[PDB]
């Protein structure tokens, strides 16, 4: 299918990802 | 030296007047003349090129140089056909602002380093006592000149250097120069041909003690003894470190990996057929791409973590390459007064009643040290508190009793601060018992007397209580007092006591005697005239209470700090001014020298020959006098610190001192000195390493050394070289992983030039793998700890093991590189296979792909894409090249989280590396998922089933380093051991 | 310096270290080929498991200019040499003698018919016909059309086409006065297509655009649509369309962009070739 896949919603996903560890790491570091 | 002179030729020498000294008029002029009184100001800071000398350091040669190349690669690229792409041009600034901001963050590092010396150094008294036309006058040191004659009370620092012509005992404190604790009495008289160790002559700022004395100044300025030996610059500052060395190693031999490398594959192109102009862009891109923007970056920060740790510990480090050069250090070298003895004399030992009771410097009397309760202690108690002539400064209650300054005699105040320590308030007892008379201290009675009342109030039986070296008071004293009952001549008991007495002396020590003898009130009644120059009291027919030792002891964590030093395999060496007795006593005491081996001397006494008989090599352990290092020539001094072992060095004059450094690193050492006094300043300025005394630490050797210990702590010292060694594995590891990030950059290029495919990696994902991904887990791989056998590990050998080496080159550009290498062309080729170009179908289509013209390139399946679609995908790729090189690198990092033991047997206790991992993934996400970024940083988003791509290839060389350690493990000094083992 | 014939280049004697490379690398050329072919198995060969990155496809020209400006001098044969020899080789793909039936190709409706498909991506029907598209439908110069037969009527008849994408049928507009207004134009089966630029601007009507290609609309026929794949339909002929200028001006340089409107076709910023299509036409005397 010649149509877009899934942009301006994988995105999020991907930032989403990133926060995500980034806050996991941050809270290890921390604790 | 002209003090073999007499006071005559000096007087007329110096037009100077025996007794009127120096008249206004010749002192006014002559002052110009010859200068001021002050020593020469230090060698001219270079404020402004300083900071332009720490960006050109050695390790910014290499990113100048690759900068330098970037800009040509792009200049000549833009005058032949027009090439639009910049990223040679991008890289090239990014590449200069490295060495840029890593410049100033290291200037910061120092130029603060540096700033807190400026408060450390500050005096100015400036002061003297100079007669002038026959009148005294306090004016100001800074003026002082050669013929004038000057007056010293006690308690002042004197003017400079003099010629000592009147003295009533008079003794100064020089712990400088001579580097002696015990205050020598001055007198008019000569006592050796040599003018350092002569008796009529005082040194500059040595602050006198008791007693006044006249001279007549003989140098001043810059030409004076402290003038001359504390304005040495030497040579070059301290050379290179340990750690300069290597990184030059690092450069001039590691940078060939880049020509060889570069020049092999430069004759390819021609081969091929390139022209002549892309032949050479081809040379100067594979030859910068394999310098990495990440090294100077993270060896400084790396550096610097481990000062700011030291700094907890008071360890202030003045250069940043300080840290590893106390790592090696083959061998050591110490002294005595300042650094290893407290340069204060204390009690050590009371021998009574058949008995040592040696005192104990710690503060609970350990391991039985004396009886406390016995009544000859509380008498021996009193007697101290009443024959003391001294007083404790006011105001001093809050201080330690130890650490506080007091006014008299230094022998009254180690006996001041032992009774303050065992009872109390010495003062009390002090005052209960009211004064009656007093007698002289001065070297020609060499015995003092002293007259006071009883402890009790009634029966207040008149004693003169006394203090002298029993080996001229034996044949003044009759009877002994022993708790009670009383020991008239004998030959049990006396002998006894000389026994006691035999082993005090010979701890080179001035054994302090307690006499007191109550004369009778039948013939002495209650007024009973005392006169101090005529004869009342009874010299003979004395009594023995006890006795002292007032030697200095050596610092509290010393003995062990010199003891886990020579467990590490580092040699101690002791070099000091002192008396050749009290010096090896000392290092006896320390542990310098090891328990049980004697020296050339008792060999000799064993069987009563002269030291010449018995052949040298018989004593492992020595000690030589320094009348015969001038003596010495260089070979001598050769063979005697290699033929021998652990030695002690006696009555060294700093010219001696750099000998002996100069002679130890002559032999392929790393010598550290930790020299306190100011007569160690040529040492420490050439020794590798100088570490300086803070507290008692004189002005310019503290000015002139590299790391300075603030607590004053030799253990501090110790500490140091296990940071040392654990902060030179942490680098070795570091530089590993940053240099196994090398063949994925340049392998790319390889391909696409030799291949014509594609391009898999561009430049800025190149720059960003090298500074966003790669420097927080070098950072951390700093932070980890070493295996259990660092504190054992034998020093390092600074010409076989270094820094980097064959190993580690060859493991980081054969094995894990190309693996990374493999991993990321597998998913670049994934991702340009999903979308139409078959991995057969990329061969010989780089001509094409990258026209701007051609908009119809039809791929494998048949469609046909246009220049800003294919380019999309290119990109694309770009960023899963760079999402698989993390993927990877996460194996890489915990593969090389240790060397021999596994990551299991180790274990991840590293919290921050944690930290790293997931800091380096978020960004990897975040930097390819940010919208509106693609058009600026060119990284477009991928589908997620793309980020597993790299997963096998990770999982292969986690395994592959597992295996390896293993077989390392099992199988010590094997061939794998021998060629992979960095 | 490296010694020899005495104790070795480094010691070494150089096989064990050679020896565990060249396995090491042979391992790992085994373990890269596995994974690529594993790689290789999970996509098939009729259809890409992604086509997004390829937009709606770009309508890119026919001839080949190197600076994408149509520069030629009409007196001089030498000057515009090597843009008929390229269409004319690009073309000879086209002649009539390579056309022929018997499961070679296909006869297709003279008129502009619906995207007829031949159906389904498998494999159980081998090369599916494909239509045929000569050169008589090219012309309109009052005479043969060869290519580019290199007279100064103008300028050379540059002829555009659509990037054949797999799987692929583009849908023309279907409403009443849209922005398009067009003297002859229906809905179905042409994608109308405009070749104006720099419009009231500067061009200040240089030229007249003339079309002639299949059903005297302005635009390709649907009837070929859509594409197969060059494993299933080898030697497919795309619709073509050819435009032509009469009175363009001389020694002026215009910029004039044709593009082709539709409901899926897309357009791009960045992508100046994509759906649009910018040229420049420089003629001098």
């Amino acid at each position: 299918d010649p149509f877009h896949y899934d942009y301006q919603t994988l995105r999020i996903g991907g930032l989403v990802f990133a926060v995500v560890l980034f806050s996991v790491g941050i809270l290890l570091i921390l604790s | 030296t002209e003090h073999k002179m007499s006071v005559e030729e000096v007087c007329r020498k110096y037009n100077t007047d025996c007794v009127q000294g120096l008249t206004h008029s010749k002192a006014q002029e002559i002052l110009a003349r010859d200068g001021p009184n002050a020593l020469t100001p230090p060698p001219t800071t270079p404020e402004w090129v300083k900071f332009c000398r720490q960006l050109f350091g050695g390790f910014s040669i290499l990113l100048w140089i690759g900068a330098i190349l970037c800009f040509l690669a792009y200049g000549i690229q833009a005058g032949t056909e027009d090439d639009p792409s910049g990223d040679n041009l991008y890289l090239g600034i990014v590449l200069a602002a490295v060495v840029i901001i890593t410049g100033c963050f290291s200037y910061y590092q120092e130029a603060k380093s540096s700033k807190i010396m400026e408060s450390f150094k500050n005096m100015v008294p400036q002061q003297a006592l100079v007669i002038r036309e026959g009148e005294k006058m306090q004016v100001n040191a800074e003026e002082v000149v050669v013929g004038d004659l000057v007056e010293i009370k006690g308690g002042d620092r004197v003017p400079a250097d003099l010629r000592i012509i009147s003295a009533h005992g008079c003794k100064v404190d020089n712990s400088s120069l001579t580097g002696e604790s015990e205050p020598q009495t001055r007198s008019p008289d000569c006592t050796h041909d040599n003018p350092l160790e002569t008796r009529n002559i005082t040194f500059f700022s040595t602050n006198c003690v008791e007693g006044t004395a006249r001279g007549v100044v003989v140098a001043t300025g810059d030409r004076t003894v402290m003038g001359r030996i504390a304005t040495l610059a030497s040579g070059l500052e301290v050379g290179k470190t340990p750690i300069a060395i290597e990184i030059e190693h690092f450069i001039q031999l590691i940078t060939g990996v880049a020509v060889f490398l570069g020049v092999s594959f430069f004759i390819l192109s021609l081969i091929l057929g390139y022209t002549w102009l892309e032949a050479v862009i081809f040379l100067i891109g594979i030859i910068v791409a394999n310098v990495p923007a990440g090294l100077l970056a993270t060896v400084t920060v790396c550096l610097t973590l481990t000062a700011k740790r030291m700094a907890r510990k008071n360890c202030l480090v003045k250069n940043l390459e300080a840290v590893e050069t106390l790592g090696s250090t083959s061998t050591i070298c110490s002294d005595k007064t300042g650094t290893l003895t407290q340069n204060r004399m204390t009690v050590a030992h009371m021998w009574f009643d058949n008995q040592i009771h040696e005192a104990d410097t710690t503060e609970d009397q350990s391991g039985t040290s004396f009886d406390k309760s016995s009544h000859t202690w509380v008498a021996l108690s009193h007697i101290a508190g009443l024959c003391n002539r001294a007083v404790f400064k006011g105001g001093q209650d809050n201080i330690p009793v130890l650490k506080r300054d007091v006014a008299g005699d230094a022998s009254e105040s180690a006996l001041l601060k032992c009774i303050e320590l065992s009872s109390g308030s010495v003062k009390l007892m002090r005052e209960r018992n009211k004064k009656v008379a007093e007698i002289p201290f001065n070297s020609t009675n060499k015995y003092q007397l002293s007259i006071h009342e009883t402890e009790d109030p009634n029966d207040n039986r008149y004693l003169l209580v006394m203090k002298g070296a029993p080996e001229r008071i034996l044949d003044r004293c009759s009877t002994i007092l022993l708790q009670g009952k009383e020991q008239p001549l004998d030959e049990e008991m006396k002998e006894a006591f000389q026994n006691a007495y035999l082993e005090l002396g010979g701890l080179g020590e001035r054994v302090l005697g307690f006499c007191h003898y109550y004369l009778p009130e039948e013939q002495f009644p209650k007024g009973f005239a005392f006169d101090c120059d005529d004869v009342n009291f009874t010299t003979d027919n004395l009594c023995f209470v006890g006795l002292m030792s007032m030697i200095d002891p050596p610092r509290a964590a010393v003995p062990d700090a010199v003891g886990k030093c020579r467990s590490a395999g580092i040699k101690v060496i002791m070099v000091t001014g002192d008396h050749p007795i009290t010096a090896k006593a000392i290092a006896k005491g320390v542990g310098i020298i090891s328990e049980g081996n004697e020296t050339v001397e008792d060999i000799a006494a064993r069987l009563n020959i002269p030291v010449s008989q018995v052949n040298p090599r018989d004593a492992k352990a020595c000690v030589i006098h320094g009348t015969d290092l001038k003596d010495f020539t260089s070979e001598q001094i050769d063979e005697i610190l290699q033929n021998h072992t652990e030695i002690v060095f006696a009555r060294t004059s700093p010219q001696q001192k750099l000998i002996i450094v100069e002679g130890c690193q002559r032999q392929g050492a790393i010598v550290a000195v930790t020299g306190d006094g100011v007569n160690d300043s040529p040492a420490l300025k050439k020794a590798d390493i100088g570490v300086a005394m803070g507290i008692a630490g004189s002005d310019v050797s503290k000015q002139a050394a590299d790391m300075i210990l603030l607590d004053d702590n030799f253990a501090s010292i110790v500490t140091g070289v296990e940071e040392g060694r654990l902060i030179f594995d942490n680098l070795k590891k570091s530089i590993a992983y940053t240099l196994t990030s090398n063949i994925p950059a340049i392998t790319p290029f390889l391909l696409f030039i030799m291949a014509n495919i594609p391009l898999p990696l561009g430049t800025i994902t190149i720059l960003c793998i090298a500074l966003g991904t790669a420097m927080v887990p070098a950072i951390s791989l700093a932070y980890e700890a070493a295996e259990s056998d660092i504190m054992k590990r034998q020093p390092r050998n600074p010409r076989t093991d270094k820094l980097v080496n064959e190993r580690l080159i060859s493991m980081a550009y054969g094995q894990i590189g190309m693996i990374q290498a493999l991993g990321g062309f597998f998913s670049y080729f994934v991702i340009l296979a999903e979308n139409g170009f078959l991995p057969g179908n990329l061969v010989g289509i780089r001509l094409n792909w990258d026209d701007r013209t051609v908009n119809d390139l039809e791929d494998s399946y048949g469609q046909q894409w246009t220049y800003e679609q294919r380019k999309v995908v290119e990109f694309t790729c770009h960023t899963a090249f760079f999402v698989s090189i993390v993927v990877v690198q996460w194996a890489d990092l915990i593969i090389c989280k240790t060397r021999r033991n596994s990551v299991f047997q180790q274990g991840m206790k590293n919290k921050i590396l944690i930290f790293g991992l997931f800091e380096e993934t978020a960004l990897a996400a975040f930097l390819s998922y940010c919208p509106g970024m693609d058009v600026a940083l060119r990284m477009y988003p991928l589908k997620p089933s793309w980020w597993f791509c790299a997963f096998p290839y990770s999982f292969l060389i986690f395994v592959y380093d597992e295996i390896r350690k293993l077989i390392l493990r099992r199988n010590p000094g094997g061939w794998v051991e021998k060629e992979t083992y960095y | 310096s490296e010694k020899k014939e005495f104790l070795g280049r480094t010691g070494g004697s150089w096989f064990k270290i050679l020896l565990f490379y060249v396995i090491f690398y042979g391992c790992l050329a085994g373990i890269f080929i596995g994974t690529i072919q594993v790689m290789l198995l999970t996509i098939s060969e009729f259809k890409p498991t992604y086509q997004d990155r390829v937009a709606p496809p770009g309508l890119t020209q026919i001839p080949q200019i190197q600076k994408t400006e149509i520069s030629f001098r009409p007196n001089d044969p030498k000057s515009y040499e090597a843009y008929v020899l390229n269409i004319v080789r690009f073309l000879e793909k086209y002649k009539d003698s390579a056309q022929r039936d018997d499961m070679i190709f296909e006869d297709c409706g003279d008129v502009p018919s619906e995207p007829k498909e031949r159906g389904d991506f498998n494999h159980e029907r081998g090369e599916r016909k494909v239509c045929r598209f000569k050169l008589e439908w090219l012309g309109n110069c009052s005479g043969l059309n060869d290519e580019t037969y290199g007279y100064k009527e103008g300028k050379p008849c540059i002829i555009i086409k659509l990037n054949r994408v797999l799987g692929f049928k583009p849908k023309p507009p279907k409403n009443e006065s849209l922005e398009t207004y067009p003297v002859m134009k229906y809905n179905p089966n042409v994608l109308p297509v405009q070749c104006t630029g720099k419009r009231d601007e500067d061009k200040d009507k240089v030229g007249n655009v003339e079309y002639f290609g299949l059903g005297n609309s302005p635009g390709f026929p649907l009837q070929y649509y859509p594409y197969y794949g060059k494993l299933l339909q080898p030697k497919y002929l795309q619709p073509l369309l050819a435009v032509q200028f009469t009175n363009l001006t001389m020694d002026t340089e215009i910029r004039i962009e044709c593009k082709a409107y539709g409901e899926n076709i897309g357009y791009s910023e960045k992508d100046r070739f994509q759906g649009r299509f910018d040229v420049k036409i420089e003629v001098k005397s």
